C-alpha cells in the first residue's frame, strides 16, 4: 500500500463520490424498500465539508438529491443520524418539540484507543497485524450474541478507517427500540469495568452465565496465537509484573520465580494456569479466565449506542488520514479480514484511470461491495417473508 | 386557581399569613413557559434543556431592569427627588410583568 | 439639511378619512417665549405592510387540488402582480421576499418560512 | 381472590346509586386503610397479615361468591371503588403516592394467594402476550437457566414454572445478566416475573392518577362530591 497523500484528498473525493461510491445501495438500505411514509426522506444525515465546517441537518428527497448534493459538496466526513417525525431540512419549519428523533440503527462502536493498556506491540491510535485479533475477537463475541442471545439477524459490520470496528443492528424491530432498551444491550455485553485506572477491572463470580462463558470459549481460540506469541504478555518482569497485579499477592512470589526460569511466555502462561489452578483448590475467582477477559474482551462506548439519535460514520466514507475506505466487514471470513489490503481511495481512485455503470467492479471496491449486497439481500428477503407472508 | 377550605373559627394565638411573591409571572419563568417553549394545539411543560423564548426574554429583561433600579436606589449622597423617582419606575416594572399573564388567559 | 427637536405624549389616526396618517402631539421648546407650546406633526405616507404565506405546491383553489408544480416566490408575486393586485385595485406597490419567524394561534403555520412582503398606499 | 386479580385499566361504564357510589369508596377505603396497618404492625410473609387481610377482604366483600356470567359481586365492587377512589387520591403528591402505595401492596396480596398455576392462566389471558414452556424445553435448557439466575443457591430448577418473554419486557432483568436469553427471549420464575408486574403496575397506575388530575375541574362543581374529595380522613 503506496503512501496516502492527504493533500490530494480534495481532487480524489470528488472523482469518488463521481464515479465509485455505491449510491443505489445506499438509498436501496436506508429506503428499506418504501415500506414506510418517509423514512429516508425523515433520515438525518451529517457531513463534515471544507475548512473543517460541520453541517448537521441535513435531509433529501430522493437517489438523485443524494449524488447531486454530494456530488455538489464533496464531503471529508459522512454520517448516518436517524430517521424522525419531520423532514430534517425542515426542523425550522415546525414547533420545537413536535420534532423529535423516533428510529435509528443499533450501533455499536469498537476502537484501538480502548485497550490501551493490554497492547505491548501498537501505541493508542495505531493498528497493525500483530493486535489486530483484538477486533476479530470483538466481531464474534458480539455479532454472535446479537445473533444468539436476542436474535438480531442483519449485523453489518464495517471498516471504521483506522483502528476498531462498527456494527449496524437493522433488525426492523431494532431500528424502533426505546434507548431504555438500547442501554441494557450494552450492559449485557459489557464486562471490562475500567474505572479510574484500576488494575484489576474483570471481576467474575461463581456462577458464569452463559454469553460470559461462550465468549471465553471464543476468546480460547485465539488466546495463546495473539497473546503469549503475537503479543508475548509475559516475557519481561515489566510485562508480568502487569499480569500479577490481577492475581492476590500471596501468588506472586511462586510464579515470579516460574517464570524467571522459564524462556517464553508460552511456558509462563502454563505456569500460572497451575499455581492459580492450584490457588482455586484450596480457597474461586476463576483468575485463567478474569486476565483472558481484561486483555481479549470488547470494551464499548456506551454514549454511541445508547443514543437512539447519534450520528455515526456512514459506511463507505473515506477517511481523511489513512484514506482507507470504511469497508463492510464479511463475517463467513471473520478472521481473514485485513485492515492493511482494505483499499485506499487513492487507490481506488487510480484503478479507474488506469481504465449502465459498474465501474467499482473494475476497482478492488468491488469485493466489498458484494458483501453489501448480500446485505441488502437478506434484508430483502425479511420484508418479502415477514411481510408477504 | 386553587382554594384551600378556610377553617371557619376564631384564634386565641397568632396566624402567620405568608404569601408568595408574584406567582403566575414567576412561574412563566420557573418552567420556561411560552408560545415558543410549550408544545400545544392542557400540555406539558417543555423541558428544562431548551432555551427561553420570546415571551420569558421579555420577562428577562423585566427583572434585568428591576435589578439595575433595586441597586441604584441603594447608592447614597443620591438626590432625594430620585429616590421617589426610581421607587415609582420600580412598582411599574413590577404591575407591567404581573399581568403578562392575565394578557396570556 | 432642517430639522426640530420635539418630545410627544398623544396620537391619533383617522383610518376612515385619513388613512397612512398619524398625528403626534407633544410639545416643542422656544427660546422667543422661555417655555414650551404645545405642538404638533403630521406623519404621511405610512404604508401598510403585508406578508404572504407561499404554499409548498400550487393548488388548483376551486376543486383543491395540486398541479404538480412546485412553489416559488416569483410564483406567489405574480399571483398578486396580476390575480390579486388588479381584482382589488392595486396600481403601485412594493415585494420584496423576506424571512420571518412566526409562533401564534393559526394552525398549518412553519415557525420560519420565507414570505411575500407586499407594501402598498393606505389609500 | 379469584379471577379477582385486575389490572385496574379501562373505566367503568355502570353507574351506580349515590348510595353505592358514596358506601363503595367509604367501604373501599376502609380496605385500603387496613393494608396500610397489617404492613405497619406485621410484615409482609406472615399468616397473620396474610390472614387479617383477607380477612378484611373478606368482610368489606372484596372477593368470594359467584353468579351469572356479567353480575360478580366482589369483582365488581373491587373494579368501580378503586377507580372512584382514584378521584380522592389524585391530587396532593402525598396521596398519589400513599395510594399507589396501597394499592399495589393490594395486587401483591391478591398473588401471594394464588398457586404457581392459577397466577399462570391470568398472565396468558391478561395484558396479551406470554408463553409457558414444556419441560422438554425446559430441562434441555433448565443448566443454562440457573447459570444466568442471581445468587440463586444450588441446581435446583425446581418445578416452578418457568415463562419466555420478550427480552425487551425484561430489560429490568437482562441488563444485569439475571435471566437466561435466547433468539431475543428471556427466561424467569414467578418471583421476578411479579415483581416487574407490580413494577409496571405503579408506573401506569402513577401515569392514571396523573390524567385523572387533569380532568379534575370538570366535577369538583358537584356538590355531591365534596365529601369525597374533600373529607375522606378529616
Ligand atoms: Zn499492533
Amino acid at each position: 500500500m503506496e503512501t496516502f497523500d492527504p493533500t490530494e484528498l480534495p481532487e480524489l473525493l470528488k472523482l469518488y463520490y463521481r464515479r465509485l461510491f455505491p449510491y443505489s445501495q445506499y438509498y436501496r438500505w436506508l429506503n428499506y424498500g418504501g415500506v414506510i411514509k418517509n423514512y429516508f426522506q425523515h433520515r438525518e444525515f451529517s457531513f463534515t465539508l471544507k475548512d473543517d465546517i460541520y453541517i448537521r441537518y441535513q435531509s433529501f428527497n430522493n437517489q438523485s438529491d443524494l449524488e447531486k448534493e454530494m456530488q455538489k459538496m464533496n464531503p471529508y466526513k459522512i454520517d448516518i443520524g436517524a430517521v424522525y417525525s419531520h423532514r430534517p431540512n425542515q426542523h425550522n419549519t415546525v414547533k420545537l418539540g413536535a420534532f423529535q428523533a423516533q428510529e435509528k440503527e443499533l450501533v455499536f462502536d469498537i476502537d484501538m484507543t480502548d485497550y490501551d493498556d493490554v497492547r505491548r506491540c501498537c501505541s493508542s491510535a495505531d493498528i497493525c497485524p500483530k493486535c489486530w485479533t483484538l477486533m476479530t475477537m470483538a466481531i464474534r463475541i458480539i455479532d454472535r450474541a446479537l445473533k444468539e442471545d436476542f436474535g438480531f439477524k442483519h449485523r453489518l459490520w464495517v471498516y471504521s478507517g483506522r483502528r476498531g470496528v462498527h456494527c449496524w443492528v437493522c433488525d426492523e424491530s431494532v431500528r424502533k427500540l426505546s434507548s431504555a432498551v438500547r442501554s441494557g444491550i450494552v450492559e449485557y455485553l459489557s464486562l471490562v469495568k475500567g474505572g479510574q485506572d484500576v488494575k484489576k477491572k474483570v471481576h467474575l463470580s461463581e456462577k458464569i452465565h452463559p454469553f460470559i462463558r461462550k465468549s471465553i470459549n471464543i476468546i480460547k481460540k485465539y488466546f495463546e496465537e495473539y497473546a503469549l506469541v503475537n503479543q508475548d504478555i509475559l516475557e519481561n518482569k515489566e510485562s508480568w509484573d502487569k499480569i500479577l497485579a490481577l492475581v492476590p499477592e500471596t501468588i506472586h512470589d511462586e510464579l515470579q520465580q516460574s517464570f524467571q526460569k522459564s524462556h517464553n511466555s508460552l511456558q509462563r502462561w502454563e505456569h500460572l494456569k497451575k499455581v492459580a489452578s492450584r490457588y482455586q483448590n484450596n480457597i474461586g475467582p476463576w483468575l485463567e479466565w478474569e486476565i483472558m477477559l481484561q486483555y481479549c474482551f470488547p470494551r464499548l462506548d456506551i454514549n454511541v449506542s445508547k443514543g437512539i439519535n447519534h450520528l455515526l460514520k456512514s459506511p463507505f466514507s473515506v477517511h481523511p488520514k489513512t484514506g482507507r475506505i470504511s469497508v463492510p466487514i464479511d463475517l463467513q471470513k471473520v478472521d481473514q479480514f485485513d485492515p492493511f489490503t482494505v483499499p485506499t481511495i487513492s487507490f481506488i481512485c487510480r484503478e479507474l484511470d488506469a481504465i449502465r455503470t459498474r465501474d467499482y467492479k473494475k476497482t478492488s471496491l468491488a469485493p466489498y461491495v458484494k458483501v453489501f449486497e448480500h446485505f441488502l439481500e437478506n434484508l430483502d428477503k425479511s420484508r418479502k417473508g415477514e411481510l408477504l407472508k | 386557581g386553587l382554594v384551600l377550605d378556610p377553617k371557619v373559627g376564631f384564634y386565641d394565638k397568632f396566624i402567620l399569613l405568608l404569601d408568595f411573591n408574584s406567582l403566575y409571572p414567576s412561574i412563566i419563568q420557573e418552567f420556561n413557559i411560552c408560545f415558543t417553549t410549550v408544545q400545544r394545539v392542557i400540555p406539558e411543560l417543555p423541558d428544562p434543556s431548551l432555551e427561553m423564548g420570546i415571551l420569558p426574554r421579555e420577562i428577562r429583561k423585566l427583572v434585568e431592569r428591576r435589578k439595575q433600579v433595586k441597586q441604584l436606589m441603594k447608592q447614597q449622597d443620591l438626590n432625594p427627588d430620585l429616590i421617589l423617582q426610581y421607587d415609582i419606575r420600580q412598582k411599574a416594572l413590577k404591575l407591567t410583568a404581573n399581568s403578562m399573564y392575565g394578557c396570556l388567559g | 439639511e432642517q430639522v426640530f427637536h420635539f418630545y410627544w405624549l398623544d396620537a391619533y389616526e383617522d383610518q376612515y378619512n385619513q388613512p397612512g396618517v398619524v398625528f403626534l402631539f407633544g410639545k416643542v421648546w422656544i427660546e422667543s417665549a422661555e417655555t414650551h407650546v404645545s405642538c404638533c406633526v403630521m406623519v404621511k405616507n405610512i404604508e401598510r405592510t403585508l406578508y404572504f404565506l407561499p404554499r409548498e405546491m400550487k393548488i388548483d383553489l376551486n376543486t383543491g387540488k395540486e398541479t404538480g408544480t412546485p412553489i416559488s416566490m416569483k410564483d406567489v408575486y405574480e399571483e398578486f402582480d396580476e390575480k390579486i393586485a388588479t381584482k382589488y385595485k392595486i396600481m403601485k406597490f412594493k415585494s420584496k421576499p423576506v424571512e420571518k419567524n412566526y409562533a401564534f394561534e393559526i394552525p398549518d403555520v412553519p415557525e420560519k418560512s420565507e414570505y411575500l412582503e407586499v407594501k402598498y398606499s393606505a389609500e | 381472590y379469584p379471577h379477582c386479580l385486575q389490572f385496574y385499566l379501562q373505566p367503568p361504564s355502570e353507574n351506580i346509586s349515590l348510595i353505592e357510589f358514596e358506601n363503595l369508596a367509604i367501604d373501599r377505603v376502609k380496605l385500603l386503610k387496613s393494608v396500610e396497618n397489617l404492613g405497619v404492625s406485621y410484615v409482609k410473609g406472615t399468616e397473620q397479615y396474610q390472614s387479617k387481610l383477607e380477612s378484611e377482604l373478606r368482610k368489606l366483600k372484596f372477593s368470594y361468591r359467584e353468579n351469572l356470567e356479567d353480575e360478580y359481586e366482589p369483582r365488581r365492587r373491587d373494579h368501580i371503588s378503586h377507580f372512584i377512589l382514584r378521584l380522592a387520591y389524585c391530587q396532593s403528591e402525598e396521596l398519589r403516592r400513599w395510594f399507589i402505595q396501597q394499592e399495589m401492596d393490594l395486587l401483591r396480596f391478591r398473588f401471594s394467594i394464588l398457586p404457581k398455576d392459577k397466577i399462570q392462566d391470568f398472565l396468558k389471558d391478561s395484558q396479551l402476550q406470554f408463553e409457558a414452556i414444556s419441560d422438554e424445553e425446559k430441562t434441555l435448557r433448565e443448566q443454562e437457566i440457573v447459570a444466568s439466575s442471581p445468587s440463586l443457591s444450588g441446581l435446583k430448577l425446581g418445578f416452578e414454572s418457568i415463562y419466555k418473554i420478550p427480552f425487551a419486557d425484561a430489560l429490568d432483568l437482562f441488563r444485569g445478566r439475571k435471566v437466561y436469553l435466547e433468539d431475543g427471549f428471556a427466561y424467569v420464575p414467578l418471583k421476578d416475573i411479579v415483581a416487574i408486574i407490580l413494577n409496571e403496575f405503579r408506573a401506569k397506575l402513577s401515569k392514571a392518577l396523573a390524567l385523572t388530575a387533569r380532568s379534575l375541574p370538570a366535577v369538583q362543581s358537584d356538590e355531591r362530591l365534596q365529601p369525597l374529595l374533600n373529607h375522606l380522613s378529616h
